[PDB]
């Protein structure tokens, strides 16, 4: 269920790569589903917010 | 869409992710909301989440979530659960300590939800509890009974010469001798020597004072 250290550092990397610069925006949406795996999904819930 | 709790808890990251408190010009350059908009959202969430003092518009974020003060808690209970003198930088602890060292746990995830506060990391809820929750500060003087009185107290005194009722937010007395001031420096020595920063501590102040009105 919960990630590990490398799993969510591994997501957090690709994350970034994509949306350069917005660290604390990546690091929000990896807090509020912790147990998600899927790069799409983490993706799409950071698109959603509207700031 | 002042309104929206996503945004709020965005705010109140970015203010523990640099130290709890952030010149209202400097949150702005990360959160993509005009100044007007960014106004809004902090007055409609009010003081209960957001201190905004014109100091240069400064901002202190803060909350309603408590820690768990029981040496043994027996569920239920619907407080945060976590080793106090880890967050103070001062735990000792294989771990045998009997309060979580996992500051997001299941359990405190839970009720990070319950404040709207799920997305903050371990690092920003701490510097976000250390000004929000009394029982983070050093204990205070009970036999300090106020201002020009008492030769201070009996007694250095290695604890705080302020009032109680302050720090707890409900000081509602007209008669009060005592001290509602936290940047004195020996108040700041006996935070400093128990993991309080006179950063931290003039946060600590401004929300106190928020209560206070
Ligand atoms: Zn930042
Ligand atoms: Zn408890
Ligand atoms: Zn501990
Ligand atoms: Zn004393
Ligand atoms: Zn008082």
């Amino acid at each position: 269920g919960i990630r590990k250290t490398r799993e969510t550092e591994r997501l957090r990397r690709q994350l970034l790569e994509v949306f350069w610069g917005q660290d604390h925006k990546v690091d929000f949406i990896l807090q509020r589903e912790p147990y998600c795996r899927d790069i799409n999904q983490l993706s799409e819930a950071l698109l959603s917010l509207n700031f | 869409n002042a309104a929206d709790p996503e945004v709020c808890c965005f705010i109140t990251k970015i203010l523990c992710a640099h130290g709890g408190r952030m010149a209202l010009d400097a949150l702005l350059q990360e959160i993509a909301l005009s100044e007007p908009q960014l106004c809004e959202v902090l007055q409609v969430a009010g003081p209960d989440r957001f201190v905004v003092l014109e100091t240069t518009r400064s901002v202190v974020a803060t909350t309603r979530a408590r820690v768990c003060r029981r040496k043994y808690c027996q569920r239920p209970c619907d407080n945060l659960h976590l080793c106090k003198l880890n967050l103070l930088g001062r735990c000792n602890y294989r771990n045998l300590c009997k309060y979580s060292h996992e500051v997001l746990s299941e359990e405190n995830f839970k009720v990070l939800k319950n404040h709207e506060l799920s997305g903050l990391n371990k690092e920003e809820l701490a510097v976000l509890l250390l000004q929000s929750d009394p029982f983070f500060m050093p204990e205070i003087c009970k036999s300090y009974k106020g201002e020009g009185r008492q030769q201070i107290c009996n007694q250095p005194c290695s604890r705080l010469h302020i009032c109680d009722h302050f720090t707890r937010g409900n000081c509602r007395f007209p008669n009060c001798l005592r001290s509602h001031n936290l940047m004195d420096r020996k108040v700041l020595a006996i935070m400093r020597e128990h993991g309080l920063n006179p950063d931290v501590v003039q946060n600590i102040q401004d929300i106190c004072n928020s209560k206070h009105m």
